[PDB]
């Protein structure tokens, strides 16, 4: 709580740089593309909904995938196996009650065996050298939420919605750090719902201004406006639920006036 | 590589294997090897091992047991740890004669608090601070060990696993089924350990959750809305709970001086919000004359 707020934020700002995937890895993957990655992440959203997993678990799994794919060339028919092992690892790390391995085998419609999943689990842990406590967009968002006055459930849900959308598109979001995406997502959410802007108190905390967030914000605002048309729709569907205050039905602003 | 290690003897055990004292044949370094059985079928790498390794890899601190390496040798995990000589429970038993010298209790509490503050500053809850998980060496160091039950928390926290912490060291907010618990649970545990180091017996040795709560209530008073706003609304609070008066705090740990008593009471505060942080405790007057003496045994 309050005694460690600053220490922890500082620490996560250090770790997010250390846990960043390489911006350019997809260029170096012969057999997979940003679009195939988009498909995988969209499926992971569905898995998360099927098993009622935390959003944090989804964010971690994506972080593990992008890091693994930064080191390891992977064939298209194996991408889903990587994804499944990452989501298993994320669940064991993050969830009170992770789904059993059999449940992960099942969700791949028996494309892979239990033995494959388990072997990939170990390989992923080796490639990542067990470094699983990665900062996510989510972890920064929940800290930023403490700087609302007053707290607004639609702002929070919408910011999470937007942060989650950025997981789908390697281009361009791979080049932004979690704390920066969270900054853009939080300002955008706040602006859409209440008309307010990135608060002074978060400039003091993060050192980010609307100016430093602009490029990410410009990208996020486009993603927002184009979300109904995106080939991947699982996040929009997920965020229609009242658990998330139906924020995907809110209208994006046509301009940010920045 | 396993080849470079010579096993000496067994020194402990966990859920997924025993722990061996071993020595590096090349450097001479004495180490502890924590065996984690993996099984090709079943469930793969146990989440407790996944959490212990990944959290320990971030936690480099003189008062946290150092994970040196992780060895996968054909379907088991060996965690290579710095060797420590015994656990605090064994040392208290060995000190059943006369107590532990106060300079040493103070040194141990101060070091425990340093290790814990480091954990909490790095968003890690330990969740099983008990004397058996606190390791001492011959130079006067004490270190937090066994991070199998730990987890990385978020700010603010969400609901995590219930009924955590070995019962005797479990905080009232866990016992009362609160939706949220945080760093203050580890402080409660250290508070119980502080008391235990002085008396050499457990402060609240309950055998069930309700028994644990009642022992706490009889020592510190049954909490009302004055002492702990929200208590009566907590999921496992019951209005039929007996209403015990709060004891003269000098009677809880009679050998304690004014400063020690002050510090203990802030560690055993009912309201998690008011309970002292490990960070704030390091500057308590109790520690004004702290040194780090070698263990007397
Ligand atoms: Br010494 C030692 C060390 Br070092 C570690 Br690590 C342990 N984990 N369980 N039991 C342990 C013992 Br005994």
């Amino acid at each position: 709580v309050p005694d460690y707020h600053e220490d922890i934020h500082t620490y996560l700002r250090e770790m997010e740089v250390k846990c960043k995937p390489k911006v350019g890895y997809m260029k170096k993957q012969p057999d997979i593309t940003n679009s195939m990655r988009a498909i995988l992440v969209d499926w992971l959203v569905e898995v998360g909904e099927e098993y009622k997993l935390q959003n944090e678990t989804l964010h971690l799994a994506v972080n593990y995938i992008d890091r693994f794919l930064s080191s390891m060339s992977v064939l298209r028919g194996k991408l889903q196996l990587v994804g499944t092992a990452a989501m298993l690892l994320a669940s064991k790390f993050e969830e009170i009650y992770p789904p059993e391995v059999a449940e992960f085998v099942y969700i791949t419609d028996d494309t892979y065996t239990k033995k494959q999943v388990l072997r990939m689990e170990h390989l992923v842990l080796k490639v990542l050298t067990f470094d699983l406590a990665a900062p996510t967009v989510n972890q920064f968002l929940t800290q930023y939420f403490l700087h609302q006055q007053p707290a607004n459930c639609k702002v929070e849900s919408l910011a999470m919605f937007l942060g989650e959308l950025s997981l789908i598109d390697a281009d361009p979001y791979l080049k932004y750090l979690p704390s920066v995406i969270a900054g853009a997502a939080f300002h955008l959410a706040l602006y859409t719902v209440t008309g307010q802007s990135w608060p002074e108190s978060l400039i003091r905390k993060t050192g980010y201004t609307l100016e430093s967030l602009k490029p990410c914000l410009m990208d996020l605002h486009q993603t927002y406006l184009k979300a109904p048309q995106h080939a991947q729709q699982s996040i929009r569907e997920k965020y229609k639920n009242s658990k998330y205050h139906g924020v995907s039905l809110l209208n994006p602003p046509e301009t940010l006036n920045l | 590589s396993m080849e470079n290690f010579q096993k000496v003897e067994k020194i402990g055990e966990g859920t997924y294997g025993v722990v061996y004292k071993a020595r590096n044949k090349l450097t001479g370094e004495v180490v502890a090897l924590k065996k984690i059985r993996l099984d090709t079928e079943t469930e793969g790498v146990p989440s407790t091992a996944i959490r212990e390794i990944s959290l320990l890899k971030e936690l480099n601190h003189p008062n946290i047991v150092k994970l040196l390496d992780v060895i996968h040798t054909e379907n088991k995990l060996y965690l290579v740890f710095e060797f420590l000589h015994q656990d605090l429970k064994k040392f208290m038993d060995a000190s059943a004669l006369t107590g532990i010298p106060l300079p040493l209790i103070k040194s141990y509490l101060f070091q425990l608090l340093q290790g814990l503050a480091f954990c909490h500053s790095h968003r890690v809850l330990h969740r099983d601070l008990k004397p058996q998980n606190l390791l001492i060496n011959t130079e006067g160091a004490i270190k937090l060990a066994d991070f199998g039950l730990a987890r990385a928390f978020g700010v603010p926290v969400r609901t995590y696993t219930h009924e955590v912490v070995t019962l005797w060291y479990r905080a009232p907010e866990i016992l009362l089924g609160c939706k949220y618990y945080s760093t203050a649970v580890d402080i409660w545990s250290l508070g119980c350990i502080f008391a235990e180091m002085v008396t050499r017996r457990a402060l609240f040795p309950g055998d069930s959750e309700i028994d644990q709560l009642f022992r706490i209530f009889r020592t510190l008073g049954t909490p009302d809305e004055v002492v702990w706003p929200g208590v009566t609304s907590m999921p496992d609070y019951k209005p039929s709970f007996p209403k015990w008066a709060r004891q003269d705090f000098s009677k809880v740990v009679p050998p304690l001086d004014e400063d020690g008593r002050s510090l203990l009471s802030q560690m055993l505060h009912y309201d998690p919000n008011k309970r002292i942080s490990a960070k704030a405790a390091l500057a308590h007057p109790f520690f004004q004359d702290v040194t780090k003496p070698v263990p007397h045994l």
